[PDB]
């Protein structure tokens, strides 16, 4: 929800910045040289980057060699080779230089994870990648640099997981409403501090939009672009809501309306009005009738859950989820001087709001 | 318990627990090059139709290496 509060900035600027200098005198000479003898050399720019070079596709030992003194079963074979530049282009022509995730024409499988064992990395980083190499893939750019003298360039810029195997939690919030039987009157009180949290140097990075995380069974990988470096105390919202060392971001309406939230082991149910809100399995059919109020459901037994006219399925990852019992927060709130329509708000910003306009009520 | 959760009648919310990181926190940069050449029969006519294809190609790859690009901004 607080992604609105994130910076911004520019991912390509990184692969660029090799693109730029890639046009630079001789620079287009030097990768020439170091390539002849091998397909994959180390190479030191003008710029001072450790850049790993490598040949792939060689169209002048092939055009030059095997087509030029005539200018079927070679026409099948230049085919064959031509089609990667052919490909390689007809991307580079709709993406206009800059490609995300990097396709197999531009890199291909097994020269990508030769590319990862050939990296001056960790052992440990290295498998990490090569295991996830899909994810590594869609995390990686492709900016197209010179054409200039005999061989096309085009900078690969791969992703690099500083922090890992640090422990990371998914935060999943849904709406708190009274639950009274008139049409309206009904405060609610939604938690916006959702999303991922993973434990960094000291501080924990905050994803608001969980959305952006892949995750491969526990493995979170996420970009620290998309996060928010938040003090450890932040945790605290979780175990005591009212703590006075964390300022606790909260969003506060009147909108009374049943949803439900597909949490890891389980589905959190926010069941409000005349909605028919239920937990079913496959085989028994209506195991749980949600009452009015926010409630929960392990994935334990339950395979899908119904909220009105909308059926979830719940996510069948095996482990332990434990129901931490507790009276609603919004009954704690008076209805009138809650202020109803904080888009994005906290604890405090509420609990001042409330104290103020009591103090106007308390002299009169 | 490789993962647990908690759920917080309260707050209305619930906590995913015992997940790992694998945060990108920078870039790797790596130059891809390909060697390229600088250049009635139906057998003849076939290899001039697929050299224009490459001929094309290059041309086209001409045109796109002088303009700079961007993934965008402002987000
Ligand atoms: C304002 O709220 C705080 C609690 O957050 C309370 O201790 C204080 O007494 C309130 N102010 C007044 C004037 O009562």
């Amino acid at each position: 929800f607080l992604g609105f509060l994130l910076g911004v900035g520019s991912a390509c600027a990184s692969g660029i910045a090799v693109s730029k200098v890639l046009h630079l005198e001789g620079e287009v000479n030097k990768i020439k040289s170091a390539l002849l003898s091998t397909n994959k050399a180390v190479v030191s720019l003008s710029n001072g980057v450790s850049v790993l070079t490598i040949k792939v596709l060689d169209l002048k030992n092939y055009i030059d060699k095997q087509l030029l003194p005539i200018v079927i079963e070679t026409v099948i074979e230049f085919q064959q080779k031509n089609n990667r530049l052919l490909e390689i282009t007809r991307e580079f022509s709709v993406n206009a230089g800059v490609t995300t995730p990097v396709s197999t024409y531009m890199l291909t499988n097994s020269e990508l994870l030769s590319l990862i064992n050939d990296m001056p990395i960790t052992n440990d980083q290295k498998k990490l990648m090569s295991s996830n190499v899909q994810i590594v893939r869609q995390q990686s750019y492709s900016i197209m640099s010179i054409i200039k003298e005999e061989v096309l360039a085009y900078v690969v810029q791969l992703p690099l997981y500083g922090v890992i195997d640090t422990p990371c939690w998914k935060l999943h919030t849904s709406p708190l409403c009274t639950t009274n039987t008139k049409e309206g009157s009904n405060i609610c009180l939604t938690r916006t501090d959702r999303g991922w949290y993973c434990d960094n140097a000291g501080s924990v990075s905050f994803f608001p939009q969980a959305e952006t995380c892949k995750v491969q069974s526990n493995r979170v990988f996420c970009d620290t672009m998309n996060s928010l470096t938040l003090p450890s105390e932040v945790n605290l919202c979780n175990i005591d809501i009212f703590n006075p060392k964390y300022d606790c971001k909260i969003m506060t309406s009147k909108t009374d309306v049943s949803s439900s939230v597909i949490t890891s082991l389980g589905a959190i149910v926010s069941c409000y009005g005349k909605t028919k809100c239920t937990a079913s399995n496959k085989n028994r059919g209506i195991i749980k009738t949600f009452s009015n109020g926010c409630d929960y459901v392990s994935n334990k037994g339950v395979d899908t859950v119904s909220v009105g006219n909308t059926l979830y399925y719940v996510n069948k990852q095996e482990g332990k989820s434990l129901y931490v019992k507790g009276e609603p927060i919004i009954n704690f709130y008076d209805p009138l001087v809650f202020p109803s329509s904080e888009f994005d708000a906290s604890i405090s910003q509420v609990n001042e709001k409330i104290n103020q306009s009591l103090a106007f009520i308390r002299k009169s | 318990q490789n993962i647990t959760e908690e759920f917080y009648q309260s707050t209305c919310s619930a906590v995913s627990k015992g997940y790992l990181s694998a945060l990108r926190t920078g870039w790797y940069t790596s130059v891809i090059t390909i060697e390229l050449s600088n250049i009635t029969d139906a057998k003849v006519k076939l290899i001039k139709q697929e050299l224009d294809k490459y001929k094309n190609a290059v041309t086209e790859l001409q045109l796109l290496m002088q303009s700079t690009p961007a993934c965008n901004s402002r987000a």
